[PDB]
């Protein structure tokens, strides 16, 4: 739900590193669960323990990407003490980019997952700054 | 959202009518003829106010009228009215044909000691008018005030204002 | 979403309200006129092109009935488009002028009193 | 809510489900297809009597009358399914991908 | 009129169940709209009291609504007797 | 509530029955005697191989003709309301339909057994 | 409170759903269906609804007739499955089984919202009406009313059923 | 088929879209859905074959799962008042289903499986027929029901159509299936705008209808299923080739042609809104159509491939069908936008 | 979208059955007539916007006739405040809520 994008951002920035790395973990995972149902469901494992293997793997990537970005994002704007910066979402998108590249074992993915994800969650954090709306409510 | 008001049980005793549904069926014509006055005027009470609690009175006579119609037939021939309503009373479906010996005899003993005339085929399913004393209700659905509309549309039309005005467009 | 359709006093599907006739019609040479021709014009030609007949010559009648009538159903179109055009602007003038409140009038400076920032090019 | 309403709608859900979930024959589906049209003409049947909506008792009949031309055209497709390939089998028609 | 004949013939001698069926579907189509008793029968729909008659309040303007059922004003059910 | 009981009892009187009969004669069951029934032979397939339908077609039109019967039943009541023309020509109008497309499949040998 | 007939006849009517929801056998399906058809009579009879609830089981015993006709003709195999027949089959009707059961236990004992609103139970005699009038059955009167205030719909409804049977003399057609 | 009995299933097929479009009454368009997929069923099988009989079947399934959730959602609509008009719903989970409902009758992502398979396995004129008329109906109630709709569902549905639809494109050398996923993307942009303005989603109908009906006739005229096959066009029909290539660029979107229209009313009236975001993800979307197209265009007619030797026969015989509208779809579908103004008489 | 084909010729195809309070056979009244006849009166011509705001409460009656949601819920409570000062002993019921009621007619 996003009361788990609630828990997420009810935690201020700098602060409570721990509890912001767990929630963005729960995150993570929901989405390799989510990826993992539709992966199955469009493209059966052959058998049921393939399968929950398939699942295992999807959903740990996506969890341990969670985990590590909101680890290196809180924890970088806690040691710069600088809050309302999109540098920490950068490097945290940057860290989660190379674990997704180290878990796949490619450097082009680790690299080309770095940058797009760090630009990424750069763009998130100047959107909550500035006050984008991807979801429009129709105004007029 | 405030508190309902309910009559106490005091005001809703009234001096009941405690003969069976045969009984009543039995009597139902001449009963129609005879308390027609009280009756009409509960239903429009009733049907005017569409609130029980407004006509409580109205139904007291109601009960009252039907005592002394029937107080009437026991005090003049019981027996005749007896045989009548039993015979109703022993059909499965309470049927007026199948009793009109009996049905002729309590008609003519009403006839000649009461002057009471059996109402014809399709008279006691007229709508009649009732005339009374109890002020026509105002706001009987206890409405609010209706919301006030939108102003209205007025004034000649002019063409617009350089035309559509969309991006480049002149017109 | 559906900002028009609800507007009061308004016949289901009549294309053209008797209100309409209070506003001036399209002049027959109208350029918007002019350009639905162009494109009868060229539907008879493509028409012909089709047809492996010659492009230019082959059905005058045919081209003639074409670009009558993409004009004449341009004519009403455009009708139409300025009238609901002028109904906008009817009703956004009517709603400035009964909410006041809302649309205000605030005294408006000279630039000599208005101070703006300067910005150098160097 | 009442409980008798939860267990119409539980049932609708279990239907739908049903269908959505394919095994090896096709009948199975069409019938589960049945069981979500049962279950809505049970519960629009209850919140019609409950409220007295008097003109409203005409609908259900009418839900049924294109129940029953759905369930027909139904089978139709399966008895050409079957005439091809012998067997109503969902697998059998694979041969149209996106 | 000699085509139609041997037709019908053809058919009475061929199919007469069909023949049966049209001619009584065709009388039961048409029949009705020549009856002087359809509207007997919308009367008699409309005389049966399936609900209770609401009195009206008199205001002093009403001659033709009866103040008892046994008044001579109001609707009458004398046709239907003799019916 | 008296349905229900009558519905119960009858139930269980045939259940009784049931019971009675299976468990009252002596038993000699051997697997020659349980064998399929083929009149003196043995069944060459199965019972459960696909029998075909001749009358398919047929079976797909009951079910349509079957909810005319749904729309047709409320007729008694019908008869009751004031409006009787318009009750009279919607009544006739859907026994024509009805008579129209039994006049429809029977006329494209819709009725034809499948040789 | 009272006897929670309906209570039962509904939750029945949930175990037949999923018992043909569990896809075995056809004709195991058909009979699931019935039943549910049955108390699905039986729960709208409980509520005043007579007609509707006799005409759907009408409805429904032809249609599974036709059903069981199809399957012997194109459903069958040499061995139709039973609920424990596969692992398959019997898993779908338990977990449909223990979640109904899951879905009652959380309604009746608390009050929660499962995905629409909430309930507390008290049986359904309470939503009644207590309305004392007529010679006749709203039910009735109001399925009449296709005959005079209906007349839109029998249109519709007459020309979808005469297009049904073009329409399958189409589709069986063949070539 | 009859042709008497193709004229009568044509009419029952749009005069179900009709009794949707007139309708007051929840049960009413219900009813024209139902009639509208009775009639059409038998219009996908009129050429009879196994593939034709398959696509049938999907299609069947998928509208028969769809209008069972459609009446769902009216009865929990009822159920929490006693309302059958068609304004707006009630019920916020009514509203849900109601509109993943809509959603799987128009092909929308995540329901869009069915629109590729389904058009491959028909003929050019029940595709046509498909992916025309078919829309008319949903779209139609989801303008009415607008107010009500959640937006974030809306939009997520609309950018996964715009997207897939794109993405799908780009693997195909079927023209059927390419015309498919075209209209997939296609519906996810008239989609996106539905809770702003639904005279934009009208007038993006409208534009997309025109387009798609050149395109198919242009491919019944040069009776081509296949790039390989539309190839050999440009040896037999050279203007015809010409005409489909304008018609291409003009569905890419590129100005100053009409298929240009839609896209730019669209983005403008959501940056009104305060929606900057969505619109540039839709047009750099759109892009991935515009090379499939383009694609096309190269191997039909910006090109020459071989040819056979057989083609000669065919120089000597014109075509025995002509068809009516043609010309005037692709002068609509191309030259349109100076015309722009006239949306206003769509509201 | 939606083309007023009815309105625009005064038709009455399906209007007839789109309220509760629309003219049944017999004269029977819906269960909620009165609730509902309000609400449409409070809300009719003021458009959809205004409708929800200035005619909650009206909407919040019907709605309450409908489901009956808070009457469930007030007797509830008293069932459960008897059940607990029954058990007590601390409150006993009245002779006409245990079976020995004088009926009247
Ligand atoms: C920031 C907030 C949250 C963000 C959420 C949004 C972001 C989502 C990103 C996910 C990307 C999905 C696709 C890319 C991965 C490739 C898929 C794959 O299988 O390869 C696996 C690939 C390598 O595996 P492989 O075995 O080598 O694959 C070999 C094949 O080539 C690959 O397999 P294959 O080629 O054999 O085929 C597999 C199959 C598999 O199919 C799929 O992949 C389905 C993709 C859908 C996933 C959508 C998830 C988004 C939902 C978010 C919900 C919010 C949560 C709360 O592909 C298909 O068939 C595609 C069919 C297309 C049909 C589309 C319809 C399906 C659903 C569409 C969207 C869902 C709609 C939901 C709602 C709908 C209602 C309107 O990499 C992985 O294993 C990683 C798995 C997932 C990693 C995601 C990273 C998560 C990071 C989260 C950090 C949070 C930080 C805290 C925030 C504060
Ligand atoms: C009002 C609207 C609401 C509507 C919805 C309401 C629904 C309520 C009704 C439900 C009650 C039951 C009714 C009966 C349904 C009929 C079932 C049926 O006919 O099955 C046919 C179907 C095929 O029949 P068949 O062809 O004869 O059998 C061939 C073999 O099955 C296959 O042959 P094979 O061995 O060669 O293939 C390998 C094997 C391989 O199978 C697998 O690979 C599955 C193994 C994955 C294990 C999952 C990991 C465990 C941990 C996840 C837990 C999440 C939280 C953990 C948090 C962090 C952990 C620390 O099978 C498959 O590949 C088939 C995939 C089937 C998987 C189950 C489908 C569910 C969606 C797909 C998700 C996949 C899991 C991802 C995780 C998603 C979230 C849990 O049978 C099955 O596939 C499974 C058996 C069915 C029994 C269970 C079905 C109940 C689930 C229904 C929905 C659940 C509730 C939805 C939301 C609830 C909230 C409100
Ligand atoms: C517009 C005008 C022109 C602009 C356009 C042109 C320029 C733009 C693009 C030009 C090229 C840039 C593309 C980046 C490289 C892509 C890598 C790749 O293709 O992987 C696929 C490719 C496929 O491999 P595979 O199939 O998976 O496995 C087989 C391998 O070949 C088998 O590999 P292996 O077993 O032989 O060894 C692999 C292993 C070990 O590799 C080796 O065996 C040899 C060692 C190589 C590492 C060199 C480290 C020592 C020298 C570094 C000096 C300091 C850096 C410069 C600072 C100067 C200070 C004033 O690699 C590692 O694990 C490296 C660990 C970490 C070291 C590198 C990461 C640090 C990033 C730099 C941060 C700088 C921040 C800004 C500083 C601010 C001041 C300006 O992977 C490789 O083979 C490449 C491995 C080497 C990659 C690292 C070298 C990158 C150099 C800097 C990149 C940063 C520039 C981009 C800035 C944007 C960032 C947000
Ligand atoms: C036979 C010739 C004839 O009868 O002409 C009489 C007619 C009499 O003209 P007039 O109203 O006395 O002259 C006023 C001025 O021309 C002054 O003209 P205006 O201010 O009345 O302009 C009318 C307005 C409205 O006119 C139009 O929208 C259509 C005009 C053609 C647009 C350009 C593309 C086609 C070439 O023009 C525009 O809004 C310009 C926008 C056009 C570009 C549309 C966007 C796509 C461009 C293509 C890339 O002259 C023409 O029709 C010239 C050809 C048109
Ligand atoms: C690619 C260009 C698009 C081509 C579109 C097809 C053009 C030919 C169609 C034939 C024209 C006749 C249609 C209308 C004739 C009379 C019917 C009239 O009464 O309809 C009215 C409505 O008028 C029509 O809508 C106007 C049709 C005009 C369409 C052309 C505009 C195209 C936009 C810009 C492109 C320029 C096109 C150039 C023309 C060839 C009813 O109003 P109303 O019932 O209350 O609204 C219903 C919809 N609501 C309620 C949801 C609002
Ligand atoms: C924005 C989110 C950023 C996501 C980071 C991952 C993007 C990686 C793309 C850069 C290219 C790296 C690469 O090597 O791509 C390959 C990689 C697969 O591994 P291979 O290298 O092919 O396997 C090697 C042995 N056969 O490509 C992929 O599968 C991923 C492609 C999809 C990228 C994600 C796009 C999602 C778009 C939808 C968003 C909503
Ligand atoms: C999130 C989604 C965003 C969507 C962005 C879409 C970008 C639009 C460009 C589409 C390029 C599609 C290329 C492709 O799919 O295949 C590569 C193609 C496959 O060849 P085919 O002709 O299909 O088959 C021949 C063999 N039978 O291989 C090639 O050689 C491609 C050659 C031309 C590529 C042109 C790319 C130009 C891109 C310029 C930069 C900007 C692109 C858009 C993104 C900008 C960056 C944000
Ligand atoms: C206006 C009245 C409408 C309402 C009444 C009808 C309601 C129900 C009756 C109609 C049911 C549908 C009838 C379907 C007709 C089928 C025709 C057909 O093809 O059958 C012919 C048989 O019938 C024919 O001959 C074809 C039509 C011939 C005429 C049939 C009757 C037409 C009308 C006759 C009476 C006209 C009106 C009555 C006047 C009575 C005289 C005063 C072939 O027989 P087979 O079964 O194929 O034989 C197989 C073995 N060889």
């Amino acid at each position: 739900a996003k009361t788990l994008l609630h828990k997420y951002s009810d935690i201020p920035e700098g602060t409570e590193c721990h509890r912001k790395a767990y929630a963005s973990t729960s995150i993570g995972g929901a989405t390799g669960l989510i990826v993992s149902a539709y992966s199955i469901a469009l493209k059966p494992p052959a058998s049921f323990l393939e399968g929950v293997a398939r699942t295992g793997r999807y959903t740990f990537t996506s969890a341990a990407i969670g985990a590590i970005f909101g680890l290196t994002s809180c924890i970088s704007a806690q040691v710069r003490e600088k809050p309302d910066d999109p540098l920490n979402y950068f490097i945290g998108g940057c860290a989660g980019g190379l674990t997704l590249g180290a878990r796949t074992r490619s450097y082009g993915i680790g690299a080309a997952a770095c940058a797009y994800m760090g630009l990424t969650a750069a763009l998130v954090k100047m959107g909550q700054l500035e006050g984008w709306q991807v979801f429009a409510e129709p105004k007029v | 959202p405030g508190i309902v008001e309910l009559p106490t049980l005091e005001d809703l005793k009234v001096q009941e009518v405690k003969v069976s549904s045969s009984v009543l069926k039995a009597a139902a014509h001449h009963y129609g003829a005879q308390c027609d006055k009280p009756n009409k005027e509960f239903m429009l009470c009733r049907w005017e106010e569409k609130d029980p609690r407004r006509c409580l009175e109205e139904g007291k006579l109601v009960n009252q009228c039907a005592l002394d119609f029937f107080r009437q037939i026991k005090r003049h021939c019981a027996e005749p009215f007896t045989e009548y309503w039993t015979c109703i009373d022993y059909s499965g479906l309470q049927l007026f044909r199948h009793c009109r010996k009996q049905q002729a005899k309590f008609d003519e003993c009403v006839l000649d000691k009461l002057g009471w005339v059996r109402p014809d085929l399709g008279e006691l399913s007229k709508v009649t008018k009732v005339k009374t004393d109890r002020p026509l209700p105002e706001n009987p659905y206890h409405s609010r005030a209706r919301p006030e509309p939108n102003p209205e549309a007025e004034g000649d039309l002019k063409p617009a204002k350089h035309g559509s005005r969309l991006f480049f467009w002149t017109m | 979403m559906t900002m028009m359709s609800g507007r009061p006093g308004r016949v289901p599907l009549q294309f053209l309200p008797n209100e309409a006739r209070s506003l001036p019609p399209p002049k027959l040479t109208d350029p918007r006129l002019v350009y639905m021709g162009f494109l009868g014009y060229c539907s008879g030609l493509i028409d012909n092109a089709i047809r492996r007949r010659p492009v230019v010559s082959a059905g005058l009648h045919r081209q003639l009935l074409y670009v009558t009538s993409f004009v004449f159903f341009g004519y009403y179109l455009l009708k139409r488009q300025d009238y609901m055009y002028a109904l906008r602007d009817h009703d956004m003038f009517a709603y400035v002028k009964s909410h006041p409140e809302d649309f205000p009038e605030k005294d408006k400076k000279t630039y000599g009193e208005i101070l703006e920032e300067f910005h150098p090019v160097r | 809510m009442p409980l008798v309403y939860m267990n119409i709608i539980m049932a609708f859900a279990i239907a739908l489900a049903g269908l959505l979930m394919y095994r090896s024959h096709l009948m199975s589906s069409l019938l589960c297809l049945e069981g979500m049209m049962l279950s809505l003409f049970i519960m629009s049947t209850l919140i019609i009597l409950n409220t007295h909506f008097t003109l409203a008792n005409m609908m259900p009949i009418i839900l049924l009358v294109f129940a029953a031309c759905e369930a027909a055209l139904g089978l139709s497709l399966l008895v050409m399914v079957s005439n091809t390939y012998g067997t109503d089998y969902v697998q059998n028609l694979n041969l149209l991908q996106c | 009129a000699g085509r139609i004949a041997s037709f019908l013939k053809n058919a009475w001698a061929k199919e007469p169940v069909l023949v049966a069926s049209f001619a009584i579907g065709g009388l039961a189509i048409i029949l009705p709209s020549l009856s002087p008793y359809t509207n007997y029968a919308i009367r008699i729909n409309r005389a049966t009291p399936y609900n209770y008659p609401v009195p009206l309040r008199d205001d002093g303007n009403m001659p033709d609504v009866p103040s008892h059922p046994q008044d001579p004003q109001g609707p009458s059910l004398e046709w239907l007797k003799n019916l | 509530m008296n349905i229900m009981l009558t519905l119960l009892t009858n139930v269980t009187l045939a259940s009784l029955l049931v019971l009675i009969a299976f468990w009252l004669p002596q038993l000699n069951a051997y697997s020659e005697k349980t064998s399929p029934y083929e009149c003196g032979f043995d069944p060459m397939g199965s019972a459960r191989l696909p029998f075909s339908m001749k009358f398919f077609l047929v079976a797909i039109t009951f079910l349509l003709f079957d909810l005319e019967i749904a729309l047709l039943l409320p007729l008694p009541w019908a008869s009751q309301t004031n409006n009787l023309k318009t009750m009279l020509t919607m009544a006739l109008f859907l026994l024509i339909l009805l008579a129209a497309s039994l006049a429809y499949e029977w006329t494209q040998k819709g009725l034809e057994w499948a040789e | 409170m009272t006897m929670y007939i309906a209570f039962i006849l509904s939750t029945i009517f949930v175990i037949g759903f999923v018992g043909f929801s569990s896809k075995p056998s056809p004709i195991y399906g058909g009979l699931g269906l019935i039943v549910s058809g049955g108390v699905g009579c039986g729960i709208v009879l409980n509520f005043g609804g007579s007609f509707l609830g006799l005409m759907v089981f009408l409805i429904y015993l032809g249609g599974m007739l036709v059903v069981f006709g199809y399957t012997t003709a194109m459903a069958t195999e040499m061995y139709p499955e039973v609920w424990v027949s596969n692992k398959t089959v019997f898993g779908a009707f338990v977990s449909g089984l223990m979640m109904e059961f899951c879905m009652v236990y959380y309604a009746l004992k608390e009050e929660e919202v499962e995905i629409i609103f909430k309930f507390n139970g008290l049986g359904d005699w309470v939503i009644y009406d207590t309305g004392d009038s007529g010679f006749f059955s709203e039910e009735a009167m109001g399925i009449a009313a296709l005959y005079s205030y209906g007349t839109w719909l029998v249109i519709v409804t007459g020309w979808s059923l005469l297009i049904g049977v073009v329409v399958i003399m189409e589709i069986t057609r063949g070539n | 088929m009859n042709p008497i009995i193709y004229t009568t299933l044509i009419m029952t097929v749009m005069s179900g879209t009709m009794l949707v479009m007139i309708s007051s009454h929840w049960l009413l368009i219900w009813i024209g859905f139902e009639m509208n997929l009775l009639a059409m069923i038998p219009v996908l099988m009129k050429n009879f074959n196994p593939r034709a009989t398959e696509a049938a079947t999907k299609y069947f399934l998928t509208q028969a799962t769809a209008s069972m959730m459609l009446m769902m959602a009216i009865i929990i609509n009822l159920l929490y008042s006693g309302q059958w008009t068609i304004t707006k719903m009630f019920n916020p989970v009514a509203m849900t289903m109601m509109t993943m409902a809509l959603a799987m009758k128009l092909g929308l992502s995540p329901f869009h499986f069915w629109v590729p398979e389904v058009t491959q396995g028909i003929s050019l004129q029940a595709g046509l027929l498909l992916l025309t008329w078919q829309k008319l109906a949903p779209l139609s109630v989801l303008c009415q029901i607008s107010q009500s709709i959640n937006p974030n569902l809306m939009l997520t549905m609309a950018m996964l159509s715009i997207l897939i639809g794109g993405w799908g494109g780009l693997n195909q050398t079927q023209l059927r299936k390419i015309m498919a996923y075209s209209s997939i993307a296609h519906m996810g942009w008239m989609t996106a705008v539905l809770p702003y303005n639904t005279t934009m989603t009208i007038l993006n109908l409208l534009i997309y209808i025109t387009m798609t009906l050149a395109m198919f006739m242009l491919l019944i005229h040069s009776s081509a299923t296949t790039t390989l096959s539309l190839s050999h066009t440009w040896n037999k029909m050279p203007v015809i080739t010409s005409l489909m290539m304008v018609t291409l660029l003009s569905m890419g979107g590129l100005p100053p042609l009409s298929g240009f229209m839609p896209k730019w009313m669209i983005i403008q009236e959501m940056t009104k809104n305060e929606s900057i975001i969505m619109p540039t993800l839709m047009a750099m979307t759109a892009l991935l159509n515009l090379y499939f197209y383009m694609r096309l265009a190269y191997s039909s007619s910006l090109t020459m491939f071989p040819s056979t030797n057989n083609m000669k026969m065919k120089w000597q015989f014109e075509h025995t069908k002509q068809m009516k509208l043609l010309p005037t779809m692709i002068v609509l579908s191309t030259l349109v936008l100076p015309m722009t103004p006239a949306l206003s008489s769509l509201n | 979208p939606f083309f007023d084909v009815q309105k625009r010729l005064g038709l009455d195809l399906d209007r007839w059955m789109t309220i509760q309070s629309a003219e049944q056979p017999h004269k029977i009244p819906g269960r909620c007539h009165a609730f509902e006849k309000e609400w449409i009166e409070c809300a009719h011509g003021i458009g959809g916007i205004r409708a929800e705001k200035e005619c909650k409460i009206e909407f919040d009656d019907f709605v309450e006739c409908l489901l009956r949601q808070k009457t469930m819920k007030r007797l509830s409570a008293i069932k459960r405040q008897r059940d607990k000062l029954i058990k007590e002993g601390k409150y006993t019921p009245p002779p006409h809520h245990l079976g020995k009621e004088d009926p009247r007619p």
